[PDB]
């Protein structure tokens, strides 16, 4: 009766109360969910602070199964959803849920259809990795969006040191993110195509990082795909010496960290790459 | 304790569907085929499988499956190679798998693999291995193996072989246990386990350590499939996976003291299963069920 008709209107309301947050501010560095058992009359529950904005729990409770039974409702053609609606249901069931599937795909059947710009799911899966890093969809939607980009140009190596930010932080929330690691992988062999110019500064780049970041057998198995990758990419660079730099950096780390399998193990595998190029 | 009853590990499972938490199962529902799966393949390996709904089951399986022949987690939810497997396996526990479009199946499967003898998840092709067994699975229990291209999906799966002796999803990516428990099994399906050395990779899986019992069951089903199992010791893991269990409401957790779930409590039951359980059934480490179902009559 009244009652469904007056949580249409209470849900119309918090989703423009994050839209409008968003328009307040566009940097928005994370997304939280503050504990608030119970509403409160005069205040909404989006809450926000200088570059974090937070959603209180009895929101999600009650209004979370709405925009998700809504979506579904599109999807069994019994209830049709506009242009901004879509693009408004799928980025609050996302901001909460990026492993919901279904929700990727409406946007991806959107960004193709000219109504949703493909830049906005790189934004918005970039908040889902500052809360879920390990989120295999988020992962999954973004590699599916930077092949609509691409089809190097220079909005093609921007786009690339792009993926390599998210991908350090993302590697930052969690030791080993293996997702994390996979699809830094994956930018370099479909949107670099192994450029070497890119894969000797991923080398520099990754060096301080691999010092702090010991015992994560992740992020040097990274640093084994650059290294395979250059010896691919020639069949200027001096190969062995590479190889002569690793192997002297995994000692030295050694020496300073040890007790270390992984890194003990890393340093094996340079052995082989010298043995291959014999 | 040292105690191994299943009486009450049963009722968690069957009780767990009761608890009101109308939202909580609603963030979960792209993996409720799979839930589903989880929780009715135990209560199979149980014998305690008539505890559960099948009649409510075979309609909300049905309601998934959609025109291209894929099938959804949900009502509602768009088809994935995922939850068309978990389809398959509970229609297989059933002996009813002409419930469901069974060709459709096999063509909206045959119909995502490429030309590099891959497979895709959806029609969006994101690329992993995981599809990779999840399409040869499918299709087994499906009696229409050959309705794909064996040879290029073998050749693919071998190409994500890392030098650990592990498995990617995607080639040059790392070894990793869940993608090693999906290429394992896709080889073993495909009668092609001579390919992969069973020393070399058993000593990987043995040394590497860490949802944890994802990892476990990993670990632990692919070595049974290898047939390097006895590197492992049997009975310090038993005991600790009795450790795992919940004394008050049952099922197991990823560690001893944690919450509780569907999920791990499969591999807490399924894992002892292969470590040699009496009071369990046979379970097969590929499929991930009773081996009395794998074997029909007509
Ligand atoms: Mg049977």
């Amino acid at each position: 009766a009244e009652t469904s008709e007056e949580v249409a209107v209470l849900v119309q309301r918090v989703v423009k109360d994050i839209t409008n947050a968003f328009r307040r501010n566009p940097h928005i560095d994370e997304i939280g969910l503050i504990p608030c058992p119970e509403a409160r009359y005069n205040r909404s529950p989006i809450v926000l602070v200088e570059n974090k904005l937070g959603v209180e729990s009895w929101c999600v409770k009650f209004l979370l199964p709405y925009v998700h039974n809504k979506l579904l409702l599109y999807r069994t053609r019994k209830q049709w959803l506009n242009r901004d609606e879509l693009i408004d249901v799928t980025c609050t069931l996302l901001l909460l849920n990026p492993d919901f599937t279904t929700a990727w795909n409406v946007r991806k059947e959107l960004i193709l259809s000219g109504t949703l710009n493909p830049i906005k799911d790189l934004h918005l899966g970039k908040l889902a990795l500052t809360k879920f890093p390990k989120s295999p969809e988020t992962w999954i939607h973004r590699r599916w969006v930077l092949q609509q980009l691409i089809q190097p140009t220079e909005r093609a190596q921007r786009l690339i040191q792009e993926e390599m930010e998210v991908c350090g932080e993302a590697a930052g929330r969690y030791p080993s993110n293996y997702n994390a690691w996979s699809h830094r992988i994956w930018v370099l062999q479909h949107l670099a195509k192994l450029d070497v110019k890119i894969l000797l500064d991923e080398l520099s780049s990754t060096k301080h990082w691999a010092s702090m970041h010991v015992s994560d057998h992740s992020g040097f198995h990274y640093r084994q795909f650059l290294l395979k990758s250059l010896i691919s990419q020639t069949v200027r660079i001096n190969l062995p010496h590479l190889l002569e730099e690793e192997v002297e950096f995994s000692t030295d780390l050694i020496d300073s960290y040890p007790g270390h399998e992984t890194l003990w193990c890393h340093r094996r595998h340079i052995f082989y790459l010298q043995h291959h190029l014999n | 304790p040292d105690t191994l009853l299943l009486e009450k590990h049963a009722d968690y499972i069957a009780s767990y569907g009761s608890k009101k938490d109308d939202y909580e199962y609603c963030m979960s529902e792209y993996l409720r085929m799979s839930g589903i799966y989880w929780g009715l393949t135990v209560m199979d390996l149980m014998g305690q499988l008539h505890r559960m709904n099948r009649e409510e089951i075979l309609a909300f399986i049905k309601s998934c499956q959609h025109e291209c022949g894929g099938i959804s987690a949900s009502i509602g939810h768009d088809p994935h190679l995922l939850y068309t497997l978990s389809a398959v396996q509970i229609l297989t526990l059933y002996d009813s798998i002409n419930v469901i479009d069974v060709n459709k199946v096999v063509e909206y499967v045959k119909g995502l693999q490429k030309e590099d003898g891959s497979f895709a998840g959806d029609i969006w092709g994101e690329i992993d291995t995981r599809f990779s067994f999840c399409a040869v699975a499918t299709l087994a229990l499906l009696g229409k193996l050959d309705a794909i291209n064996v040879e290029k999906a073998i050749e693919f799966v071998l190409s994500c072989m890392n030098f650990d002796g592990g498995f990617g999803c995607r080639p040059g990516s790392e070894s990793h246990a869940g993608q090693i428990y999906c290429c394992t099994g896709f080889l073993a399906i495909t009668s092609q386990l001579h390919q992969v050395n069973s020393d070399l990779l058993g000593w990987w899986l043995c040394e590497r350590q860490l949802p944890d019992v994802c990892y476990s069951w990993w670990v632990l089903a692919s070595l049974k499939i290898i047939g390097r199992l006895h590197w492992i010791d049997r009975e310090k893991l038993r005991n600790f996976i009795l450790a795992c269990q919940d004394e008050e409401t049952g099922g197991f957790a990823d560690r001893p003291g944690d919450m509780v779930d569907p999920f791990h409590t499969l591999f807490g039951i399924a894992g002892l299963s292969l470590l040699g359980e009496e009071q369990i059934k046979p379970v097969n480490p590929v499929f991930c069920m009773p081996e009395e179902v794998l074997q029909r009559v007509n």
